[PDB]
């Protein structure tokens, strides 16, 4: 449900760049 | 009188072009129209050679037509007994950026070069067991593109510094230096008699050199892009060239002009290597679309395809007895079609 | 069935292939980085 | 002798190998496909080169030439999935020379003050916006100097990120 | 300017190359191909008994 909340409402978070930025923030 | 020299050179070029035009009284296709077609040619992958763990950039058969050598970007030089697929030697290399290799016509030496601008000679027969370096040949200031042996003590190399060179292996100094291209020389093809050789360059031209004089004898144009590979006709008075414009061309030395072009509308990728058959009837050319197409050299109609490589067909070679073809690709596999 | 020289060639090929496997496994474990720039680009300093 | 230069070093149990090809004075469209399988491309750009001009053309800023080279090697047909680690060097000479001369000398439309931070971010942005392929590759930018070993640390962290993201793409999870 | 002189001399040497008409060269190539056709296995598939790369 949470993920659905992201996909339909607030669809500006559906970006490759944010995902890669977070995965960089993991160990960088 | 620099402008006078320019006018004189223009006059020389004009009269050479007039002579070339006057030579043309027919075409190769017109004369060979009466000759019977080869028909479909089908070859199967008899032997497949494995062991390279990177792109294979070069190969070269032996005079015995059984042993060959392969060079790859993993930094190895592997010698194969194609008859039984057994490996004979695997030579580790100082550098992994190898772009060419050659096999001595006696079978006693091999050579390799690449982005280190150095040709290296390896003696197959050794009292030390290992195939250790017998000679280094520094002096080029560009990547070494091709190399061939005249004898045990003489080797021709081409390079990206736009010059070819003959070397004295024992001395280690170049005896003859061929300059005159305007772009990176990418391939050369020694004649069977060993007295002349052609070399194609990125200047979209081929030049014919005699190895005694360091003076160019003929220059051939006609290609629109870089000359990737040249092969020299069995008779000794012609040669074919492949290039990036997706065409091959047959040039005749004694007419100083082209004789035939090999291309098709369904081909757009460039050619990586060309080779002839034993009689000279077949022109085998490898492309970037993973295919090696066979053309009737006397007519220009395609006569078969060798397919089975998953990546670029880098290198192509036909045995001295003319019995089998060997292809090497970026998929790290050599194949033998027969 | 096979000649003694033939067996010797077979085991030599097997040894060569085993060494190739070891060398490939060794070469797998390193990182290859391509360095580009100009002479006065801090390239030498960054190598330092 | 000339040729490619090979360098090795170990850092946190990783064996980094680097290949300098600045000695290759010839056509690059004939040997650049040899480095198709590299983890990353480390690109050095000297920030203090905006005021300087290449003597070959006498109207050519070395920064524009650096931009051209970076764009050419970034959008190459072979490096479609390879990451680039940018190193903006000589930050100190830039720090004094921006006090002396504005960045407008290099980019005519800068429209900014003479402080170090604005111009540094501006050059970084002008370099990174030349990455037309904003999906399958990433640019990691640093400012080097500091006379320290943080550069190898940055390279290590960026390479670790590149490896992890490569595994994620291979799994389809990215 | 010396390079221009060398180029002019080389072009002069290339100008004096004795040439032949296309007909004779084409005839020579075709004659070679016909004469050495029987010993070209890639055109004439030799039997399996004479094939050292037989499967």
């Amino acid at each position: 449900f949470n993920k659905i909340y992201i996909i339909l409402f607030k669809p500006s978070r559906n970006t490759i760049e944010e995902v890669r930025c977070s995965t960089a923030a993991h160990a960088f | 009188e620099l402008e006078q020299l320019r006018q004189e050179a223009e006059q020389l070029r004009n009269q050479i072009r007039d002579a070339r035009k006057a030579c043309g009284d027919s075409t190769l296709t017109q004369i060979t129209a009466g000759l019977d077609p080869v028909g479909r040619i089908q070859m199967r992958t008899r032997r497949t050679l494995r062991g390279h763990l990177a792109k294979i950039y070069a190969m070269h058969w032996g005079t015995d037509s059984r042993l060959l050598v392969s060079a790859s970007q993993d930094g190895k030089l592997i010698i194969w007994d194609s008859y039984t697929t057994n490996k004979v030697h695997a030579i580790p290399l100082r550098s992994s950026w190898v772009m060419t290799c050659a096999y001595a016509p006696s079978g006693n030496f091999v050579a390799c070069g690449g982005l280190d601008n150095i040709c290296s000679i390896y003696s197959l027969k050794t009292r030390e067991g290992n195939v250790r370096v017998s000679r280094e040949l520094p002096g080029h200031t560009g990547y070494l593109s091709c190399c061939r042996f005249l004898d045990d003590n003489q080797i021709i190399t081409s390079s990206g510094d736009t010059t070819c060179a003959l070397w004295d292996i024992e001395t280690g100094q170049q005896t003859v230096g061929f300059a005159g291209h305007s772009g990176d020389v990418m391939s050369l093809s020694l004649a069977p008699d060993g007295r002349t050789f052609v070399s194609g360059a990125c200047d979209a031209s081929i030049k014919l050199w005699d190895v005694r004089d360091s003076m160019c004898r003929q220059t051939f144009i006609g290609h629109e892009s870089d000359i990737n590979a040249v092969a020299f006709f069995p008779n000794g008075y012609a040669f074919t060239t492949g290039s990036d414009d997706a065409t091959c061309r047959l040039f005749d030395l004694r007419a100083d002009q082209e004789l035939l072009m090999y291309s098709h509308d369904n081909i757009i990728c460039g050619i990586t290597s060309v080779a002839f058959s034993r009689s000279g009837r077949l022109l085998l050319a490898g492309y970037d679309d993973f295919n090696c197409n066979i053309w009737d050299a006397m007519k220009g109609d395609r006569a078969g395809v060798l397919a089975g490589h998953d990546n670029r067909v880098s290198c192509l070679g036909v045995t001295d007895d003319g019995m089998a073809v060997a292809t090497g690709s970026w998929d790290s596999f050599l194949k033998i079609w027969n | 069935t096979l000649s003694a020289e033939d067996k010797a060639a077979v085991e030599r090929s097997k040894m060569i292939d085993r060494n190739l496997r070891e060398d490939g496994e060794k070469a797998a474990k390193e990182v290859k980085l391509l360095l580009l720039g100009a002479g006065e680009s801090g390239k030498n300093t960054i190598v330092k | 002798t000339t040729g490619i230069v090979e360098t090795h070093f170990t850092f946190k149990d990783l064996y980094f190998k680097m290949f300098d090809v600045g000695a290759q004075r010839s056509e690059r469209k004939k040997w650049i496909h040899c480095f198709e399988g590299v983890t990353a491309i480390i690109f050095c750009v000297a920030l203090s080169d905006y005021d300087l001009v290449l003597a070959e053309d006498e109207e050519m800023n070395r920064m524009h030439a650096s931009m051209k080279l970076f764009d050419s090697i970034c959008n190459n047909k072979w490096f479609t999935e390879t990451s680039i680690i940018l190193f903006l060097n000589k930050k100190d000479l830039f720090e004094e020379k921006i006090k002396r001369s504005p960045l407008t000398i290099c980019y005519p439309e800068y429209t900014g003050s003479n402080t170090y931070e604005e111009a540094a971010a501006y050059i970084q942005c002008q370099f990174e916006d030349l990455n037309r392929r904003k999906d399958t590759k990433e640019i990691y930018t640093h400012f080097t100097c500091s006379t320290d070993t943080k550069n190898v640390q940055f390279v290590f962290d960026a390479v670790t990120d590149v490896i992890i993201k490569n595994n994620l793409k291979e799994c389809g999870l990215y | 300017i010396a390079q221009a002189r060398k180029l002019v001399e080389q072009l002069k040497m290339e100008a004096n190359i004795d040439r032949i008409k296309v007909s004779k060269a084409a005839a020579d190539l075709m004659a070679y191909c016909e004469a050495h056709a029987k010993e070209d296995p890639l055109l004439t598939p030799v039997p399996a008994s004479e094939n050292p790369f037989r499967e």
